[PDB]
């Protein structure tokens, strides 16, 4: 807030197009998965309705009298806390507050990049204090086994069978595909006599992207469908930027967001497994 | 029009 | 606000308090059953609903999409009437007008006491021309059989038995026992190794009270939980006279009650039948 | 009044009056237990933070510039519903109209009761649906046995020992004792050597009431002590009674009211449990 | 009334009143010691004066001239703050204004419970650091054993001979009595044939109010008689919330009190030691 | 909106 | 202008 904190009203906007331009090109957790709202600060605890059932609509002339639904399941979950801290500088701020230059704040873009990275740890492998579950650790969500990611087309034989795994159970729709980046380094690349690019065959199954996250560490991917009728992720503050004090001399501030992902639906998500033990 | 209760 | 009779009406309200003042010295039926207000003369039927089956509520969340309710089971009731007649003479009706003597009602008295045990016999045992069911033939009223009442101190052990027959079915709360003369007497020793009545030491769990009532047999007792949804008296007139006319040469009247007696969750009266046998 | 309302409005008052009147004279949880405030609509979810420990310090001059806080324990709990449902009959209220008599309510407090009693029964033992912890298994509570509660006055001085457990461990103030059925008869005989009754020498000792309820097993009881910052009553809303649509030709109703107790020091509980099986 | 506050005037008012109720609640030394007058920040050393079995008097007939007065050993003590601090969150305050409910307080009377504490602590046993005597600590204070008052009539037989030992210096007046629980519980059973409780013969004999405190660790109690000229408590500033800045989005809070108590004559101490050996 | 609040 | 003051 303003407690006559040193900056003013219209440079704290720089500091803000600083923060909001260089966490966008970190995050590829927020780039197939819908928002949900801003849930203000009257909200800690969300639910969240684990179907794991469908059904099919009907048809005919008139309309039927009975009412049919499906069962629920809530689960609650709280929202964590996600930050990380910098600090300016007294005759550093002092220098551009006298001289009417663009004070710099390229320390905030260091910190608004590693708090993104949290959050695709958090979004990729669940926070284990507060239990909610991750994109890899829910229950019930198909499994596929991989081999020898390497020789002439074996990927795209590979991806058309966790695709059909995921058909049969009734969820068509437009994939996406995240990817380790070992796994992302050896799909496209140069062979013995075969010369295919082996990604413009993938491209078209897909049509939601192939992206490339180094939250997976090992080599491994997943393969989920998209929708807000299938996950989405819950905001209770985005990205916003506070003043602590000033504890010497100096002036510290913190960049802090709050958000939980809730599945709703877990059998739409495929795992690429990799057997490699 | 109520006569006689006890309780 | 009486149209002719051959008494002051100052002085035929004073026949109007004591019948209804030697009645409420007399009944123990009213004294633990919420009865009705009144119901106008225009209705010779009541309806009660046996329910015969009780359980409880649910806890789990928004909502649902039924209303599981009881079993109903409509039936119809018809309204008796209970009644006697006194007589009032000439020529000490006109005796105690000529030198000022105030009149004794003192037959009226008396015919109030044997209309108000004749009420309590179809409350207990119930009728037979109209088939009302008594408070002891009911179907579903939960039997209980004892024996060996006075010999140290199983008195209050053989009741503690016998609500335990009655809280497993789901009723609770307010209870009322009531006794026969004989096993009225039996609950007057002295307790032992407790060092007071017997009587003390058991009218601090049934609450609402313990009576005496002539309408029962020897070896009996009967323990319900009062209140409504349990036990009603469902009413119409309560305790009136009526001038008959000047027939021969004295004067008659009548008293005259009209009472129902309908139970409607039979499942929540218990029967202390005690036999030898 | 926002519905259709079968019902008038001077009369719907009267089930109003009903619904609150049946479960007064029911409800024992609350009689010794402080009651937060009503939360709204606008609140579904509580925490309270456990505090078990004590951590005393700081005993020297003056200045000592640092900061030392407690544990905290979180957790989150979920309002739960506790609804009970019922329903009133068309040619009914029609006939009470006619001829202009008040109409019957005496299958609502067959639904007030209900309720009433499931929601003394979630307090004093709390539910495995959401994992509240109830009022005897609540983690840390002190337990204490019992040993031959029935003769020669070993009852009240069973009372001192577990008065005194709370008393080593910073706690005293106005005790409040509920303890069964069962149990409650046993303090009833004579002390020995001073004729006195045992729960007058008791009633000096607890400062409040030593109720009885009837939702509890055999020899069982439990002591504890009164206040704010102890142990409350979280309230979102009471008996309320809403109108469900008019299915059929007949009307149904539903009573509902959603309350959760939290704990916050369970040191300051203590249970007789009497292990003899 | 403040400098400067997170809070509103109204709300601060009740932070002062939930430290205050909580304190009056614990405490048992200001119960039965005469108090000092509020010496404010002005002061910071006090001055006693030991005695020790002082002069006697004159009988002359016509007077003196030399004025003959006692020796007073003067020490000088030292004033300590006693305190612990306790936080207010970030995100649970700003919570309860964005859907309107009232803040909780209950780590506040869990801090003053604390403070409280260890202000009995300094008194009953002493501050090492700047050395000042307890009331189990001073120089000269007739100790006494006890002999093992446990089930026979010697409980009362006992503290009996400690008021005999300490009437026979001249020390008449209400005497007071501070009591182990481990011992005050004991003391509730009935005197040996004479149908009272031990702690209702007790108290006449005292009449300053038997009391008890945890602080007391073993089988222990001392025994003193009250008096300003003979045994007070200086009091410099009482229990005061103070407000430390804010540091990580927080705001923490400290309540302190400044007091020493200084024995003056310590022939007015009694002390039951329990030699168990 | 009370309406129990029982001691 | 004393906190608390017991008797």
């Amino acid at each position: 807030l303003y407690p006559d904190s040193p900056l003013t009203d219209q440079d704290f906007n720089q500091l803000d197009q600083t923060v909001i331009e260089a966490a966008r090109r970190q995050l590829v957790g927020r780039r197939f998965i819908e928002l949900y709202g801003p849930l203000g600060r009257g909200m800690q605890s969300v639910f969240n309705d684990i179907f794991m059932e469908s059904h099919e609509a009907k048809m005919d002339f008139q309309g039927s009298f009975d009412t049919e639904v499906e069962s629920s399941r809530r689960v609650n979950y709280t929202i964590p806390m996600l930050y990380k801290d910098f600090v300016l500088y007294w005759r550093d701020l002092e220098q551009s507050k006298a001289l009417d230059i663009p004070i710099d704040f390229s320390v905030a873009a260091n910190a608004a990049r590693d708090v993104a990275f949290l959050e695709d740890q958090m979004i990729f492998h669940g926070s284990k204090e507060f239990d909610i579950p991750g994109l890899m650790n829910v229950k019930g969500r198909l499994t596929h086994l991989i081999g020898n990611w390497y020789e002439s087309g074996n990927a795209f034989q590979d991806i058309v069978e966790a695709r059909n795994k995921l058909l049969e159970m009734n969820h068509n729709g437009p994939y996406a595909l995240v990817l380790s980046p070992e796994l992302y380094s050896l799909l496209h690349r140069v062979h013995k006599d075969t010369n295919v690019l082996e990604i413009e065959h993938v491209r078209e199954l897909i049509t939601a992207g192939v992206f490339q996250s180094p939250v997976l560490k090992g080599k491994s991917g997943v393969i989920v469908n998209t929708g807000r009728n299938n996950l989405d992720l819950a905001i209770s503050e985005d990205f916003e930027t506070a003043y602590l004090g000033e504890e010497g001399m100096n002036h510290p501030f913190r960049v802090y967001e709050t958000v939980v992902l809730r599945i709703k639906r877990p059998a739409a998500i495929c795992t690429l497994i990799d057997p490699e033990e | 029009t109520v006569g006689s209760l006890i309780q």
